[PDB]
């Protein structure tokens, strides 16, 4: 037999019930790194084909550092 | 890089094309380059670019113990890497160092 | 650095002005660019810089 | 100002193919000034193959001494690549090979050697491990094919390109393809691809080596015209800011644009005819200029028409400038065709618009374009069993 | 093959110089003998005093 892609996961996605109550506003003062979380994450996702177009490679993974807190 | 392009080519191009020429003129293979300059300058481009098209097999050793069970379980000597390169001869040798 | 071991050394310099358009000439094509743009002037709008 | 500088080399030169065609027409064979630049070319370039095509169709007296000379000069220079790439093959690397081979190619492609430019392009590719320098032997290809319009050999070619342009993202050449994908459309009438193709790359128009951009602005505008709607001219051709800047340079082809959009059919009929010699004369537009003018034609008559439920034979006479009998003809013959949605009141001299569903036309097509599709598979079984 | 030598076959005297060599969608309104759309409207620009 060949299972669903979806099943045979110990890892799970988020719920709507799991959603952190954070929002963007609760950050404050971090436009730079907002701005590239958002070049490189969420605007590929939405923007797939404007990036195409133009001709950007979207990065795969970003990789988030600094000292704690 | 049109010059390191040339330089690059009369040490590991030629040698492994056309190993007469050495021999006529009677002095050793060629076998140790080093490309120095700034980082970002091409010198990876350029090593990788004549192992591309000298179809000679570009190995990378940057020490990296994650690569080591490829290498050889007993990873003593780097020298082991030796019999990974003679099976894909002729093979180009790369380090980089970071500083 | 003692003869005999390295049998060529070979110098990357940063790219000149000449050299910085050849690699913005180079890196400009994988992208959609409106004609007309003067890769020249942007070539020494960068001194000093890697490819 | 050094535009024509990123053009992708000139070879073979596409002017030629122009010069070449417009002495096939009757009315310029005789033209001094085409033979003279015509020659020109093939005597700077010593182009001796492409001087005995050109006398042998053409029927013109071949200058022995310039034949001789050109032929010389051919084999000397062979001569000279055939020592280079011997000279490469032994002593210098597979890079410098592959360049002494290029120039061959390139040298043949020059002197109009088409068959044996093929092959040498061919060898080039084989021992060409550059992508873009593979890239460029392939569009060498699409410009001799262009240059004799081998049909086998552009959608060969162009699809080898767009494969080699998906494994490296070069979107530059990318945008030079669809130039020359445009012109190929242009040479078979493919007009809402050659529109389409034609609007994204005129902002981004680098392949110089086919034509002028003033030339590639007047073709989109030209391909626009019957191959966009109301709706898609205004955006992207009425409205564009790099071709409303060329039209300005353009007096003619601006007019001919604005006269329809703006509905003056008067001096859209006088810039028709002025467009129609225009494309006579274009080797690309030359076998489809009677098909354009007939469709712009109904264009007008059909926008003219769109607004209205009914109009007299008279105003629709007085709009274009023409008789009412060169209207009543006209439409009698679009009507007939079916592509006028729209009948005559002769007695009363009244043009009656229909509006016909778009099921009846999309139904003609299926069973037109299926009946096409059924032909050749009835042939291909008659193939399959002996 | 059985081939038709039996039909006579009329010469052919065609032109091998690639008279058409197209691959469109070809209709017969494109062969219609008339004269070009400038001298049907030069023809009747005068016609009309202009
Ligand atoms: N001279 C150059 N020409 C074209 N691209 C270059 C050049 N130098 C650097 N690059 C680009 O920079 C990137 C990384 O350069 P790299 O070769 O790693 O630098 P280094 O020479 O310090 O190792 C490469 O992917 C390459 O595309
Ligand atoms: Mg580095």
């Amino acid at each position: 037999d060949v299972l669903p892609p979806e099943a045979d996961s110990s890892i799970m996605m988020l719920t709507s019930d799991q959603k952190p109550d954070v929002m963007y506003a609760d950050i404050g003062g971090m436009d730079i790194q907002k701005q590239e979380v958002r070049e490189a994450v969420e605007l590929p996702l939405t923007h797939f084909e404007l990036y195409k177009q133009i001709g950007i490679d979207p990065p795969r993974g970003v990789l988030m550092y600094g000292p704690p807190g | 890089l049109d010059k390191q392009i040339k330089e690059i080519k009369e040490v590991i191009e030629l040698p492994v094309k056309h190993p007469e020429l050495f021999e006529a003129l009677g002095i050793a293979q060629p076998k140790g380059v080093l490309l120095y300059g700034p980082p970002g300058t091409g010198k990876t481009l350029l090593a990788r670019a004549v192992a591309h098209h000298t179809d000679c097999t570009f190995i990378r050793v940057s020490g990296s113990e994650l690569v080591q069970k490829f290498i050889g379980e007993g990873a003593r000597m780097v020298r082991e890497l030796f019999v990974m390169a003679r099976e894909h001869a002729p093979s180009i040798i790369f380090m980089d160092e970071i500083d | 650095l003692r003869p005999g071991r390295i049998d060529r050394k070979i110098e990357f310099p940063p790219p000149n002005e000449e050299a910085r358009l050849d690699i913005l000439k180079i890196h400009s094509r994988k992208m959609n660019l409106t004609r007309g743009i003067n890769l020249r002037k942007i070539a020494e709008l960068m001194p000093g810089a890697s490819g | 100002e050094n535009l024509e500088e990123e053009g992708l080399p000139k070879n073979p030169d596409l002017r030629i193919a122009q010069l070449r065609f417009l002495l096939s027409l009757p009315e310029h064979r005789g033209d001094a000034a085409v033979r003279d630049e015509l020659m020109a070319a093939v005597r700077d370039n010593n182009m001796a193959p492409y001087y005995e095509a050109l006398c042998k169709s053409l029927d013109w007296q071949i200058d022995v001494d310039l034949l001789n000379k050109m032929k010389k000069a051919n084999e000397d220079e062979l001569k000279r690549l055939d020592e280079e790439l011997e000279d490469a093959e032994k002593n210098l690397g597979e890079s410098e090979i592959r360049d002494a081979m290029m120039a061959k190619a390139e040298y043949l492609c020059r002197i109009g050697d088409k068959e044996g430019a093929l092959t040498a392009f061919r060898k080039t590719y084989d021992k060409t491990v550059a992508l873009g320098h593979r890239l460029d032997i392939v569009f060498y290809l699409l410009r001799i094919g262009l240059f004799y319009m081998d049909n086998d050999l552009i959608t060969r070619n162009t699809e080898k390109a767009k494969s080699l342009i998906e494994e490296g993202g070069d979107w530059d050449r990318r945008n030079r393809l669809k130039v020359y994908q445009g012109l190929y459309c242009v040479a078979i009438r493919d007009f809402k691809q050659a529109a389409e193709l034609f609007l994204d790359t005129v902002s981004t128009f680098t392949s110089y080596e086919l034509m002028d951009y003033k030339t590639f602005v007047t073709y989109t505008v030209y391909v626009s015209m019957i191959a966009l709607e109301r709706p898609d001219l205004r955006e992207k051709v009425i409205k564009g800011a790099e071709i409303l800047e060329v039209l300005h340079s353009l007096p003619a082809v601006r007019q001919y644009l604005f006269s329809l959009y703006e509905c003056r059919y008067s001096v859209f009929f006088q810039s028709l005819a002025v467009v129609e010699q225009e494309m006579k004369k274009d080797w690309l537009f030359a076998p489809h200029y009677r098909y354009y003018v007939r469709e712009m034609r109904i264009h007008a008559y059909s926008q003219l028409l769109e607004s209205y439920r009914s109009l007299t034979l008279g105003y629709m006479a007085e709009a274009f400038g023409v008789g009412v009998e060169f209207i009543d003809q006209e439409l009698s013959r679009f009507i007939a065709a079916g592509r006028l949605h729209c009948k005559i009141d002769k007695v009363n001299e009244i043009v009656e618009t229909n509006r016909p569903d778009s099921k009846n036309w999309q139904y003609q097509e299926t069973i037109k374009k299926g009946d096409l599709l059924l032909n050749r598979v009835q042939k291909l079984s008659r193939v399959i069993n002996m | 093959d059985d081939e038709f030598e039996e039909f006579p076959a009329e010469d052919w005297a065609g032109l091998d110089e690639d008279e058409d060599a197209h691959v469109w969608e070809d209709n017969w309104d494109d062969d219609n003998v008339e004269d070009d759309f400038s001298n049907q409207l030069r023809a009747e620009l005068e016609k009309h005093g202009y």
